[PDB]
């Protein structure tokens, strides 16, 4: 109803976000386990960010997909805003990423289906998420991927959006220039995604920021030897300068690639 | 109000080096 601290129990954190960190936490009428996202507000005003935190809980309260995850609700006190997370129990996929160093094809092409299923439901919302980067990509009790973090997401039913948002190594050509952008920049971050899954290393990763803008501008990266050839088409076709060039995210759950090795 | 961590960054890296 109208949720305060002492309707929970918590326990240990989880992960460290920018403004505070999210913790385990169960609900204590019904014993259910959850995930308590704590935000600083001393901290969010000062970084004038309050926009991101509005549209985050505006934006994925609504949203209802299995491979989303989802946001129960919030509350606030004296000095912390409080976020009501599904828990999601297998961490990250930034952290699994970390423990394999790469995935094999059928993990990577079961993670891209699901991602692009996720994905093709926030589009027909007209939602863009713009930082689907593995720290972002949590995963529940049976390993599936649930994106999550939807602080620099935007609902652009027909205006095309100008907001520098998200994470470098993620971002396309587009909005890294600040230009126009729409829903195509997921697109690219989904080839991003894929390549990192598939190599270990994002494809524009430089020890610059500035080397890494310039790669990322004239599309300069290039691939392994072990990138099969439909990794390879699939890929090539996703990291286009054109955002209009990149593919339907229904042409990526139809790629024969994903449809070969996907067990989704 | 604050720009992305990479904005921040790379604007240290022309301060710094050019
Ligand atoms: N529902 C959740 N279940 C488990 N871990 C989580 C959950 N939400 C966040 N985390 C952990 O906390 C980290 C930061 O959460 P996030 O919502 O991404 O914060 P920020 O918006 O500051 O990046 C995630 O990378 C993950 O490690
Ligand atoms: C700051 O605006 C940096 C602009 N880009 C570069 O310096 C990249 C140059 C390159 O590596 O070719
Ligand atoms: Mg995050
Ligand atoms: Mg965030
Ligand atoms: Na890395």
């Amino acid at each position: 109803r109208q949720w305060a601290l002492e309707d929970f129990e918590i326990g240990r954190p989880l992960g460290k976000g920018k403004f505070g960190n999210v913790y385990l936490a169960r609900e204590k009428q019904s014993k259910f386990i959850l995930a308590l996202k704590v935000l600083f507000k001393a901290q969010l005003e000062k970084a004038g960010v309050e926009h991101q935190l509005r549209r985050e809980v505006e934006i994925q309260s609504h949203l209802r997909h299995p491979n989303i995850l989802r946001l129960y609700g919030y509350f606030h006190d004296a000095t912390r805003v409080y976020l009501i997370l599904e828990y999601a129990p297998l961490g990250t996929v930034y952290r699994e990423l970390q423990k394999l160093s790469k995935f094999d094809e059928q993990r990577t092409a079961t993670y891209i289906t699901e991602l692009a299923n996720a994905l093709s439901y926030c589009h027909s919302k007209r939602v863009i998420h713009r930082d689907i980067k593995p720290e972002n990509l949590l995963l529940g009790s049976a390993g599936e991927l649930k994106i999550a973090d939807f602080g620099w997401s935007v609902h652009a039913p027909s205006s095309r959006r100008t907001t520098l948002a998200g994470t470098l190594d993620y971002l396309p050509p587009e909005m890294i220039e600040g230009r126009m952008h729409d829903e195509k920049v997921d697109l690219w971050s989904l080839g991003v995604l894929c390549y990192e899954f598939l190599v270990g290393k994002p494809p524009f990763e430089a020890n610059t920021y500035q080397e890494t803008y310039c790669r990322i501008s004239r599309v300069e990266f290039t691939f392994p030897d072990f990138v099969t050839e439909g990794a390879r088409d699939l890929i090539s076709r996703l990291l286009k300068h054109n955002p209009s060039q990149r593919p339907m995210l229904r042409e990526v759950l139809e790629h024969p690639w994903i449809t070969a090795n996907s067990s989704k | 109000s604050e720009p992305p961590s990479w904005v921040t960054e790379m604007l240290l890296e022309k301060e710094l080096w050019g």
